[PDB]
DNA sequence: CGGAAATCATAACCACAATCTTTTT
DNA sequence: GAAAAAGATTGTGGTTATGATTTCC
């Protein structure tokens, strides 16, 4: 619907857990909206940005400001370097 | 990955939001990677010190009260100075009713 | 296989009166599709080569289904023990196109303590387990 | 979603065909529509059966009981081979 | 329209309580 | 005959490999 699949959501969930570790179902609920809220929140910002800027797209540099912005200034480099060897 | 296409459906329902690069979706769907991992890995901090081996919902709750980035969440589970960034969660959180 | 299992058991659990469906159904029916397909598109074809073409055409899947009385049941796709004789066949493709509308294919529970059972359970990833 | 997947009923059409011919799209969705029909038709027979035996499990023998009866006689041979020759 | 590449959906896997079918009483 | 125990077989969901569809050309 308007959420990222929680199958996928559950598979990155677990990677920052040990072998020990298992997820509540509302659990898995809960971090799937947050993630798309996440989605929301940056793309606010960045989508603001771009009509104070005349401009109409929303390209990759509009995203990364709005993390910048926003506080999460941890995820830009590797972000970056990411872009890039995917080639952009 | 993440999948590219409900990414950008997500990313368009903003009504402001007009057009998206190619390589946005893409973008997103490594930071939403990130975003995951960081929200677990401090949630996971919160069942360790009630020496629980499942991760639960107030978890959750708790990673997203005791970082502040993770303000804008507060309404799921009922740089910036630290107070422009407050003026543009709530301007968010507003448009969010909407 | 070459046909799905499990969307098969989905197509025939489309019609309520289904309950339980034994394991060698579906596997007997995807080989049953297959020869379906193999003699509708055979005879297709004919039609096709009596027209001097090279493709294969909606149009040839019905004159197909308009030459092969036994495809009748299959009229509405392409609008505008003893085999039944062809009158007591007739009464059986008309009340399958009466009942062709009431089927649903979302999902249904049919039988709710096993799935009780099935979200309580041991699993090893995604797996039931001993 | 009601029908089988339009790759694998467009692997088996090919098999009827030379190697020249081609398939349009619509050849193939009409295909696809045709044979979940021909399941749907198949197990309402069996089903009926099924109830006037008082039994709540279809079988095998009442797939092919429906083929026969609604003429489809000419797979039932191969299929009762196909049961066993698999069944192992 | 077929084919390659990229993207994404899901069928198969697992085993046992519930339930169906046969045999006993 | 009817009831009941024995014996036989499926439905059920979380995960991920598998391959189905979507995009190009």
């Amino acid at each position: 619907d308007r959420f990222l699949p929680i199958a996928n959501v559950s598979r990155i969930m677990k990677k920052a857990l040990p072998a020990n570790a298992k997820i509540s179902k509302d659990a898995k609920e809960t971090v799937q909206e947050c993630v798309s809220e996440f989605i929301s929140f940056i793309t606010g910002e960045a989508s603001d940005k771009c009509q104070r800027e005349k401009r109409k797209t929303i390209n990759g540099d509009d995203l990364l400001w709005a993390m910048t912005t926003l506080g999460f200034e941890d995820y830009v480099e590797p972000l970056k370097v990411y872009l890039q060897k995917y080639r952009e | 990955q993440l999948p590219l296409a409900r990414i950008k459906k997500i990313m368009k329902a903003d009504e402001d939001v007009r057009m998206i690069s190619a390589e946005a979706p893409i973008l997103f769907a490594k930071a939403c990677e990130l975003f995951i991992l960081e929200l677990t890995i401090r949630s996971w901090l919160h069942a360790e010190e009630n020496k629980r081996r499942t991760l639960q919902k107030n978890d959750i709750a708790a990673a997203i009260t005791r970082t502040d980035i993770f303000d804008f969440l507060v309404d799921i589970v009922p740089q910036l100075s630290p107070m422009d960034r407050e003026a543009r969660v709530l301007r968010y959180r507003e448009k969010r009713k909407t | 296989h070459q046909l799905p299992l499990a969307r098969i058991k989905k197509i025939m659990k489309a019609d309520e009166d289904v309950r339980m469906i034994s394991a060698e159904a579906p596997i007997l029916f995807a080989k049953a599709c297959e020869l379906f397909i193999l003699e509708l598109t055979i005879r297709s074809w004919l039609h096709a080569e009596e027209n001097k073409r090279r493709t294969l055409q909606k149009n040839d899947i019905a004159a197909a289904i308009t030459r092969t009385d036994i495809f009748d049941f299959l009229v509405d796709i392409v609008p505008r023990v003893t085999q039944l004789s062809p009158m007591d066949r007739e009464a059986r493709v008309l009340r399958y196109r009466e009942k062709r509308k009431t089927r649903k294919f979302e999902k249904t529970i049919r039988y709710a303590s096993r799935k009780a059972y099935a979200e309580i359970r041991p699993r090893v990833n995604g797996r039931f387990a001993k």
